[PDB]
């Protein structure tokens, strides 16, 4: 049997993307602590000094 | 006629397929990483928790024949415990 | 190849005037993929979500994962009053009765839920116990960790953390956290732990860390984790994370005015005080600065009270009270609990009997002249 060689482009591809893809989307999602909490910051730097004016 | 042949593991299977693997017997696994020490052998924390057990194992088989207790045998090759039952074990 | 920016509704009209599904599924699929990487082409998304689920295998996961991208990308095209609708819709689809296409439905739902806003407009819609099914026995190999993800991506949120805790999910996970399979949803439910404890603004963080945390097999069990050596710093972090915080609730649990709380409101449930080294050795003379009769009222509520569970933990509470003050042997002499406990000893409960043993042993530990 020569699938062997096939067997490794069949299964160990796919531990390729697996790693790839939902180790990085652990990473993308983590925008809502790391643009919308760090986003949350500077809003209020905006409004400490909308609090003269208004 | 034997032949070093390679085979390969995933890690999610190196419990269970080894296990089974060892339960066949025809197997000469040879370490071809001789530059290291006898620590750092990637599993040298789980395998004194075994050996933790094994000094539990041949401390109360010690005190078991000083009260005089009969044992039992039922010699039978049991099945090999899995990982997820090893933390079970300790408690 | 690239500059498409008109024919969008001569595609979508052709989509929709198609009587070979196959070949719509073709019209579908070579969307899908050119909707990957590109930008927004939701009115029309509201006449594509209804001609979608209808008869058709591979066009409904593809048009799920169609819309979803649809909805996770656009500031404008934020739908969520029509997707309200929709998650709606497809919560039907997202039984768990199906086969081979879940996977594919729980990663829409995982681009679904990785919103903001939507997803506190979807827990309400939700009904979570549904993910707790999924959560159920149903062979969740990669199911649990597109489930566990959308357990953490629904764990950002302070306002919706305090609606996570009507539920046992955080005990419901430790059995999964248990599991220690794959690997890698071993990572994901670690900071997820970690995502439920720390981004939480409230007291109810001793809450969340007494049904889990605390009272089940999970500080044990990171212990062996922090023994493992996996290469991941994200998740060797988020160890040593959860270590500190729950190793300071545990010490923090054990003021002796919280073991006050537990002896004179009563019910007597066994804590991590009950069983903690440093709070027998340090809350010592606590029972004889008390104005000792009350070390008697726990005497008093285990005399007088049957309670085959809780005058289990009187038992040991007892015995660490003459382990820690040999003085106190003569007190429980005075109060007379030694001829209660020797015939508590006496008990037909097990653990009862067991835990009245090794008080009554520890009783007459140190032996003075009578």
């Amino acid at each position: 049997s020569d699938a062997d060689v096939q067997k490794q482009i069949k299964h160990m591809m796919a531990f390729i993307e697996q790693e790839a893809n939902e180790k990085a989307e652990e990473i993308d999602a983590k925008a809502e602590e790391e643009f919308n909490i760090e986003k949350g910051r500077l809003v209020q730097t905006q409004r400490l000094k909308i609090m003269e004016y208004y | 006629e034997m032949t070093l042949a390679q085979l390969f593991l995933q890690s999610e299977a190196a419990y269970c397929c080894v296990s089974e693997l060892g339960e066949l017997g025809k197997v000469q696994f040879r370490d071809l990483n001789p530059d290291v020490n006898v620590f750092q052998r990637k599993f040298v924390n789980e395998v004194r928790r075994c050996e933790e057990m094994d000094r539990k194992l041949r401390f109360v088989e010690k005190e078991i024949r000083k009260a005089n207790i009969p044992i039992m045998d039922t010699g039978e090759n049991p099945e090999v415990p899995f990982p997820r039952d090893m933390i079970d074990l300790e408690a | 190849q690239t500059e498409g920016s008109q024919c969008a509704k001569t595609f979508i009209n052709l989509m929709t005037h198609i009587s070979k599904e196959q070949t719509v599924q073709y019209i579908l699929t070579l969307v899908d993929d050119t909707l990957q990487e590109n930008h927004q082409r939701n009115t029309a998304w509201s006449y594509f979500l209804p001609m979608l689920n209808r008869q058709d295998l591979f066009t409904v996961h593809m048009a799920a994962r169609i819309i979803a991208k649809l909805a996770a990308w656009g500031k404008e095209l934020m739908e969520g009053s029509d997707l309200n609708y929709y998650f709606n819709w497809i919560k039907t689809q997202l039984s768990s009765q199906s086969s081979q296409y879940v996977q594919c439905v729980a990663g829409c739902l995982q681009l679904m839920l990785r919103v903001n806003e939507y997803r506190f407009a979807w827990v309400e819609a939700d009904g979570v116990n549904c993910i707790m099914g999924v959560l159920s026995n149903k062979c969740g190999f990669q199911l649990q960790y597109q489930m566990i993800f959308s357990v953490w991506l629904l764990a950002f949120s302070p306002q919706m953390c305090e609606h996570l805790r009507r539920y046992n999910i955080i005990p419901v996970l430790s059995d999964i956290l248990q599991e220690s399979v794959k690997e890698k949803v071993t990572r994901i439910i670690l900071a997820a732990f970690r995502n439920f404890l720390e981004k939480s603004v409230e007291r109810e963080t001793r809450q969340e860390y007494a049904l889990a945390m605390i009272q089940c097999k999970v500080l044990k069990q990171l212990e062996n984790l922090e023994q493992q050596k996996y290469d991941d710093e994200d998740i060797s972090e988020d160890i040593k994370f959860l270590l500190e915080k729950l190793g300071e609730s545990v010490q923090d649990l054990s003021s002796f005015d919280e073991y006050s709380s537990e002896l004179k409101s009563g019910r007597l449930e066994w804590s991590p005080v009950h069983k903690s080294e440093k709070f027998w050795r340090e809350n010592a003379a606590r029972l004889n600065e008390k104005n000792y009769e009350l070390l008697k009222i726990l005497t008093k509520l285990l005399e007088v009270s049957d309670d085959p569970q809780v005058l289990a933990v009187a038992a040991h509470d007892v015995g660490e009270y003459v382990r820690h003050y040999p003085r106190g042997k003569r007190v429980i002499e005075q109060l007379g609990g030694k001829q209660l406990v020797m015939n508590h000893m006496h008990h037909e409960d097990q653990q009862v009997r067991y835990n009245a043993l090794l008080a009554v042993q520890k009783l007459m530990v140190h032996n003075w002249e009578y």
